[PDB]
């Protein structure tokens, strides 16, 4: 993604160690997963609520007349 | 449907006594220009999405 | 690492460690000092002196005593179990129900939320006073400045704000008594176990009381409010709340600062100021606000020296101010409570759509009204009426009226009041002064409009009478 | 390296007395330890005087002070436009980085007299008040002059908002950048602003240079230079760039202050002089130039929010010795629900004529003056009761212009609709009505000249003036209009 080649091998690698595991990302980490879990609900809240893996159909109404 | 064609004599509307209406016809006038401004108005059509886009992008 | 008291001059301790030179805000805790006086470094003078400011006395420290850096800037107990406890600054009781105890230090001093998670728009809060929601519709999780001069009911007026709100409330409360009295955190004290909540089976009250006293030299004072927030963003954000800050009062904050920027070796600026006094601002304020991790309904009791509001303290802090409350000492001197200055007391979402422009017009037409009759006021002040126009001489009684229809006595402080007071909800308000427009009451007594709160209740006020 | 690095002498309070680089370039941005930049401002002999350039608890001494040997420049773009950085270019939006990736010394000197030409475009901003009593050039630096939030902004937003059109429009002579550096303007506030701005996507075009409360003092300080350089280069590049400074008030405040921690004076007020000379450097810089310059145009719209008024109030007294007027904005009125609030008396533009249409001309000049007559007889004998009956129907008049110039709540407009209701009024078919029902039936109005006259408009549009066409029509629809707005 970047550059210097022998702290990048340190990194670059380190990059990909992370992806180059995928149950845990070499560390998905317990405290991403908490804080993670938080902000998922948290941002929830923050949402719109009905249902996201829902379709919101459609509605019917009848206007004021006289 | 679309919109209907009734032209209308504001002159005439109002004035009417089947007594019933009269009172109705000139709260229906205003009623009408209330319903009036607020069609006139409104966006005919409303956005749809780039399904596409979002089909990569939903990941649910 | 340690220092060396080099120079005292006062609470100002000047240090020399020499034992490297920790952070500027790297807070330092006495040695020597078994009473925990806490230093915190404002300047690397150079010379491995640092001017740290002590916020604490001032007692037995030679000069060269040993100051042991607390290795970071001041941190301070958060947890839940704050709430319901006074906590002083510095994280300890003054609840004096033992320490303060929690999970969490937190340095004090912090970042200013970005921008992005800053929920950019808000809504207003209903406060329950006509006057307020009406005319200065604050916000939610809004800084609102409680200008007011000394004592002049605004205090009384917080209190009923916390008796309003603070109970209806669905997150908690945070009180920073900054500069206050300890009379009146005990005034509070009692109100509050009084009101049980500040139930004591909570030390997770409704209300969380920090206090940093007058009576603490100003650093201690200038710390308060950090520490206030720090503890509140956590509750706000770590603690999702919805949190209303009370912050009584800001200006002594502020003037902590001010007092201390002289012998900050600093030219105070003008009056004594700081130059830095905006950063001042923005170092705080901005991080208190409403993001979309909660809100901080900020609450800021501001004195305004002098009432002196011109006066660049203040005038800063307009600037600051979702909603802006200006207490009218003019009116108040009429007795009057709602004692506002409504013509200065704003919110920005006092601008019509948002608030429901009707709400809002229905506010335009006194607003305006009022002002008018403001203005008149020199030309009356000598002329008093005979020669001016009749329109007028409405407006005048009406506005009146008005001017007595937004008064409200004290529900809480019928102690004070005597009176019972008086909550009203929108739609008495609404109509009421519009009512007024109507100008129904027009050979109604005019001054019943004192001292009430729903219009109906006001106009049953006139006809008692007749 | 480490040689023409320097350790820091002292530092406290982002003053930082600066142990080396002793080869340094005046003003020359400096690197830090902590990253950071800093200004070599002062080069004392035995130090140099940096001022930090943002947070310094961070920040201890003998720290290593390393040239960044550059004197500050700024990214320079067009891809600005829509983007929401702090001064040195950082989206703060979170838009990531920005297409302006060449860079511009913030510094940029000000106009020749031959490149330099004379203002003869007009612009515009969506307010009849505007457009008519203060009728917009291009290429400016004049004074806004109210109170602040009250949609005090709101009167800039119905200008950017406005220039959308115009963006929409051509040329930069219609197109329009708008620049929008926020000094000192919370987070909130520009949380706010920009989301509006975002809304309207008038942003499009638009800078929002953003300095909240929080940020240091002389980044703040330093983010309308920052603009400055940029908007000269659109200038430059025939661009016509707008920007408002809201406010170079707290500028000074920062500015000051920054020089108050060097030592460096508070003068008049406290501030130190050359703080006028700040900005008329500044501001000089914005200008309309000649072709040779794509003839563009840096527009300058300082702003200054003032305190009670306080105008005498050196900064004040200052930027009024160069601006060209000021357009004061009056709270009064504003309470009277008149929003805008204007007092016109208190707003002036010398410029006049050279800023407007033709149409907007013809209608307006006696506008003007009917209102000011109508001033006058609540004035000679300060009561706004009558002395003449001639005038108790011109008072009328007056009253109806009153109506007329007023401008909605989050509003704009453009010239040749702004001309039809006043055309309506000017030639009057409204004191035939009652005034506050005049905006009434220029809703109606407005809605049906869109309607119909859009033709007509057309041609109104097209010549930059009423015409023949145009009036003719005018006269006969505003009557009969009228007639029907009525009956």
């Amino acid at each position: 993604l970047d550059p210097v080649q022998k702290l990048f091998v340190d990194k670059i690698r380190e990059y990909r160690t992370k992806r180059q595991t995928s149950g845990g990302p070499v560390d998905a980490g317990p405290e991403y997963q908490q804080d993670l879990d938080r902000e998922l609900f948290k941002l929830k809240q923050m949402y719109g609520k009905a249902d996201m893996n829902t379709f919101p159909n459609f509605t019917f109404e009848d206007p004021k007349f006289e | 449907r679309k919109l209907a064609l009734k032209t209308i004599d504001w002159v005439a509307f109002g004035e009417i006594i089947p007594r019933n209406q009269k009172a109705v016809a000139n709260s229906l006038k205003s009623w009408n220009e209330t319903l009036t401004s607020r069609l006139a108005t409104l966006p005919e059509k409303p956005p749809a999405i780039d399904w596409a886009y979002y089909k990569a992008n939903v990941a649910k | 690492t340690t220092g060396r008291i080099v120079a005292v001059i006062g609470a100002v301790v000047d240090v020399q460690f020499d034992e490297g030179l920790p952070p500027i805000l790297n807070a330092l805790e006495v040695q020597g000092r078994e009473t925990r006086l806490v230093l915190e470094v404002a300047q690397h003078l150079g010379e491995s002196t640092v001017r740290t400011i002590a916020m604490d006395g001032t007692e037995g420290l030679v000069r060269g005593q040993k100051v042991l850096d607390s290795g970071a800037p001041i941190r301070i107990p958060v947890g839940p179990e704050t709430l319901g406890r006074i906590m002083n600054v510095i994280g300890e009781p003054i609840d004096e129900r033992g320490p303060i105890k929690t999970k969490q230090f937190a340095a004090i001093h912090a970042e200013a939320p970005e921008f992005v998670e800053m929920s950019v728009e808000q809504e207003i809060l209903v406060t329950g006073i006509k006057v307020v929601d009406l005319l200065a519709p604050y916000a939610k999780g809004g800084k609102i400045g409680l200008f007011g001069g000394a004592g002049v009911g605004k205090t009384v007026l917080i209190m009923e704000l916390i008796n309003n709100v603070a109970k209806a409330h669905g997150g908690y409360s945070v009180f920073a008594g900054v500069g206050e009295r300890t009379r009146e955190g005990n005034d509070l004290y009692h109100e509050m176990i009084e009101s049980g909540v500040i139930n004591l089976k909570d030390a997770t009250s409704k209300v969380a009381l920090v206090y940093g006293q007058m009576n603490e030299p100003p650093g201690a004072r200038a710390r308060v409010a950090l520490t206030g927030l720090t503890v509140a963003e956590y509750f706000r954000d770590q603690e999702g709340q919805d949190v209303l800050l009370f912050i009584d009062n800001i200006f002594r904050f502020t003037q902590a600062g001010s007092e201390v920027s002289a012998l900050l070796g600093r030219i105070p600026s003008a009056v004594g100021y700081q130059p830095t006094l905006a950063t001042d601002m923005g170092t705080m304020q901005e991080r208190i606000t409403t993001t979309k991790k909660g809100s901080i309904t900020s609450v800021q009791a501001i004195y305004v020296p002098a009432d002196d509001l011109t006066d660049p303290a203040p005038a800063t802090t307009f600037a600051h101010l979702d909603a802006t409350t200006v207490l009218s000492r003019a009116i108040a001197e009429l007795g009057i409570y709602p004692a506002v200055d409504p013509l200065d007391s704003t919110s920005r979402i006092m601008d019509p759509n948002i608030v429901g422009s009707e709400h809002y017009d229905v506010a335009r037409g006194v607003q305006k009204i009022l002002q008018d009759y403001k203005s008149l006021q020199d030309i009356i002040a000598i002329l008093g009426m005979d020669e001016l126009s009749e329109e007028d001489k409405l407006t005048v009684s009406r506005a009146r009226k008005i001017q007595r229809f937004l008064s409200q006595p004290f529900q809480v402080a019928e102690v004070f009041t005597g009176h019972l007071g008086k909550l009203v909800p929108l739609k008495e308000t609404i109509k009421g002064f519009q009512q007024i427009l109507a100008g129904e009451y027009d050979h109604l007594p005019e001054q019943a409009f004192y001292m009430v709160g729903p219009i109906e209740e006001a106009v049953a006020k006139a006809d008692k009478l007749a | 390296d480490l040689e023409e690095t320097g350790r820091v002498l002292s530092i406290g309070d982002g003053i930082a007395r600066v142990h080396g680089l002793r080869n340094v370039q005046a003003e020359e941005m400096v690197e830090f330890s902590s990253g950071l930049k800093g200004m070599s401002l002062n080069l004392e002999p035995d130090n140099v005087g940096v001022v930090v350039f943002g947070n310094d608890k961070l920040i201890k001494e003998g720290d290593i002070v390393k040239r960044t040997g550059a004197i500050v420049d700024v990214p320079v773009g067009e891809e600005l436009l829509g983007r929401v950085v702090d001064a040195l270019g950082n989206a703060i939006d979170g838009k990531g980085p920005i297409g302006s990736k060449a860079r511009r010394r913030v510094g940029l000197k000000a106009p020749g007299i031959i490149p330099r030409i004379s203002v003869r475009e007009p612009m515009q901003t969506g307010i009849k008040a505007v457009d008519s009593l203060v009728p917009i050039g291009r290429g400016q630096r004049e004074l806004i002059i109210g109170d602040r939030q009250t949609g005090k902004t709101s009167i800039a937003i119905d200008t950017i908002i406005n220039q959308k059109r115009f963006n929409d429009g051509t040329d930069e002579k219609k197109k329009l950048y708008c620049i929008y550096v926020a000094i000192g303007q919370k987070r909130s506030t520009v949380a706010q602003l920009v989301k509006r701005l975002t809304d309207a996507d008038a942003m499009k075009y638009t800078i929002v240079v953003s300095a909240t409360a929080s940020d240091a003092a002389p980044l703040q300080y330093l983010a309308p230079y920052s603009g400055c350089s940029m908007g000269e280069y659109f200038r430059d590049n025939g661009k016509h760039a707008l920007i408002i400074y809201d406010d170079l008030s707290k500028q000074a405040v920062a500015y000051r202050q920054m020089s108050l921690l060097l030592r460096r004076p508070p003068g008049r007020e406290a501030y130190p002089g050359d703080v006028f000379y700040l900005h008329s450097r500044l501001l000089e810089r914005a200008a309309k130039m000649n072709d040779a310059f794509g003839g563009g145009s840096l527009t300058a719209l300082p702003v200054i929010e003032t305190q009670a008024g306080d105008v005498s109030a050196y900064i004040p007294t200052n930027v009024i010795s160069i601006t060209d007027g000021q357009i004061f904005l009056e709270t009064e009125l504003f309470y009277k629900g008149i929003r805008p609030a204007i007092n016109v008396g208190l707003s002036v533009s010398r410029v006049g004529s050279a800023a407007q249409t033709r149409a907007m001309k013809q209608v307006a000049g006696t506008m003007k003056l009917e209102l000011a007559q109508y001033r006058e007889v609540a004035a000679f004998a300060q009561f706004g009761s009558d002395l003449d009956a001639a005038t108790q129907q011109l008072l009328s008049r007056g009253v109806r212009l009153t109506e007329l110039l007023k401008q909605g709540q989050y509003s704009p407009m453009a010239i040749e609709e702004q001309v039809a209701v006043i055309y309506a009024g000017v030639r009057g078919y409204l004191d035939k009505l009652e005034p506050s029902k005049i905006t009434k039936f220029e809703n109606a109005f407005l809605s049906h000249v869109i309607s119909q006259h859009q033709a007509l408009l057309g041609k109104i549009r097209t010549d930059g003036k009423i015409s023949e066409e145009s009036d003719a029509k005018l006269k006969e629809i505003v009557t009969n209009f009228l007639a029907g707005f009525e009956a």
